[PDB]
């Protein structure tokens, strides 16, 4: 059974990311907080992406929509065109 | 049985993933999360695969940076264990109020 | 003699619309003017970028609305959008 | 020719802000080659609404301070006390604004304060 | 002689200056510092008085915000005393690398 | 005798600012650090201000020059025009 | 018969790459990153130059505006070397008519 | 008429980046009403330098 699907961002993946972040030891409560943090971050990006999507009268979310959403949040991404 | 002390393997994992650049989150659950959230704003939306890859890149870079700041806050607090309050502090200082 | 434009008179009219019995300092009026200038530039620039992104040479109320939805949060954006819509419809009506 | 009497677009829109000037400002500034008629109307309406919101809250703070004149202090208080404006103006400095009376709970003196009563 | 405990007057001063908005730095030394620094880039420059007032406003707002973050870092570290390392951490997290 | 004039940003002024910042207790070494921090901040702003100044072929630094310098550093200031 | 036409800076980056390090290639993804970079700095510079021009009630964007924008956006020695090269180029152009 | 051989601005500047394309990109985008001849040259030169440093 599924659990709202946010749980697919599993503990070991977060652990791996933290390791890339240089983290040696991690409290067990960190994981849910990280998930919440991600949802907020994601919501804002996707929200803007869809706004761009809606402006173009398109039903398919493009990479450019993401790029613009990221730029306006001060999180410029290189490598996907534009 | 042979047994390594706590931290040695963690450090090896750090070195491994910091040497490489491959994505650490699974593609499918990420797609499903994205689709669910987007669905909550507008129905029957589609996504380009590279858009999802872009979102993943952004998400993971954001998360490592937050964990880096978290780690500095922990070390600042004379700890090696990260806590929610460390994340909350780092995000508050960047102004990621939420 | 030169000529310096400002939004002072409109702010003063609005102040009397919302609170007839209240004044405002000149410094505060300047702050309101700065605010207005900042949001003006922010909106026009964003609208410009969207139009560029959509290979569109025209800035319409659609771009304004979209820009607003991107920039403003929740209820503030919703009320502003509703007001703009009502205003455009009133303009289009009373020709 | 008849030359019907003049009426401004704000009045036609039922607005106070100058639609025409906003149009002129849009034209001058390299924003687009052409600008539609409703865009400055919509924007002017937005500016009017936001101005009314700020002035309202600032007057509320004034009455709170028993003051009849709006000052920058009230504008700063208004902004920082409003979650949405705070987000909008989180990285904006209001000259002569000062700061909010926000003191962290742990720095205040103890419940051992010496006056029960 | 009557004697107040440590902290009471500090708190009163906090309340006083947080209630008011007047500038806390002296005008003249600020002008002199500005003029000296600017002189090091280009000679015989002048400044409008309101430009100096603007610079002062920006400087002081920046400094209180840094001290606020510093204070949070100190409290996070179970302290009430601010240290250079707290400032350094706050500035590092904002990306004010310098 | 003067001391490079940076010392005019005195300890009590910094204390007052920290109090407005809500600081109750302050190490003695903070003050010089703050001065250094201020100089860096100031240098960048003034540097840009002068660049704007130089572009206009003016010998008088205006408030607008400061405003633009501040904006490009993400430190928008309200109240001085524009 | 239908067809479109997508422009990029790819060939120029590759030429420069061949100029500085003749024995080395570049992936398409990396080239895309370089193209994104170029586009970003272009937009940054033109936008800043535009704002300065508006502030000075000037209708013309000149090499002075490019230089100034660079001076605002780029740091120290990077700015100095870029500025010197730009100056060199304009001087070479102006003579080579 | 002679209609001399077609030289380009990048070659004249001794540059590799495309002067012509940069000029067109400057023209299109609502940046200024008019654009001077050296501006795209200068900018192209800067972009080329930065690319060389990175590469």
């Amino acid at each position: 059974v599924l659990r709202d699907n946010i749980q697919g961002i599993t503990k070991p993946a977060i652990r791996r990311l933290a390791r890339r972040g240089g983290v040696k030891r991690i409290s067990g409560l960190i994981y849910e907080e990280t998930r919440g943090v991600l949802k907020v971050f994601l919501e804002n990006v996707i929200r803007d992406a869809v706004t761009y999507t809606e402006h173009a009268k398109r039903k398919t979310v493009t990479a450019m929509d993401v790029v613009y959403a990221l730029k306006r949040q001060g999180r410029t991404l290189y490598g996907f065109g534009g | 049985p042979h047994r390594y002390r706590p931290g040695t393997v963690a450090l090896r994992e750090i070195r491994r993933y910091q040497k490489s650049t491959e994505l650490l989150i699974r593609k499918l659950p990420f797609q499903r999360l994205v689709r669910e959230i987007a669905q909550d704003f507008k129905t029957d939306l589609r996504f380009q695969s590279s858009a999802v890859m872009a979102l993943q890149e952004a998400c993971e870079a954001y998360l490592v940076g937050l964990f880096e700041d978290t780690n500095l806050c922990a070390i600042h607090a004379k700890r090696v264990t990260i806590m929610p309050k460390d994340i909350q502090l780092a995000r508050r200082i960047r102004g990621e109020r939420a | 003699r030169s000529r310096k434009e400002s939004y002072s008179i409109y702010v003063y009219k609005v102040l009397k619309q919302v609170h007839p019995d209240t004044g405002i300092s000149s410094k505060a009026m300047g702050i309101m003017n700065s605010f207005v200038n900042d949001i003006f530039e922010r909106i026009a620039g964003e609208a410009s970028r969207l139009a560029h992104y959509n290979k569109r040479s025209t800035i319409t109320s659609r771009e304004i609305q979209t820009a607003v939805r991107l920039l403003l949060p929740g209820e503030l954006a919703k009320h502003a959008v509703s007001e703009g819509t009502k205003a455009v419809t009133k303009y289009t009506s009373a020709k | 020719k008849a030359r019907a009497k003049a009426k401004t677009r704000s009045s036609r829109a039922g607005l106070q802000f100058p639609v025409g000037r906003v149009h002129r400002l849009l034209r001058k500034g390299n924003y687009s080659e052409r600008v539609g008629a409703g865009a400055p109307v919509y924007l002017a309406a937005v500016l009017e609404y936001l101005t009314a919101e700020i002035l309202e809250l600032a007057g509320n703070a004034a009455r709170d301070n028993k003051k009849t004149r709006i000052i920058p202090r009230h504008l700063q208080l208004a902004i920082r006390n409003d979650e949405e404006l705070n987000k909008l103006l989180g990285r904006v400095t209001i000259a002569q604004g000062g700061v909010l009376p926000n003191i962290q709970a742990v720095l205040l003196p103890k419940k051992t304060e010496s006056h029960h009563k």
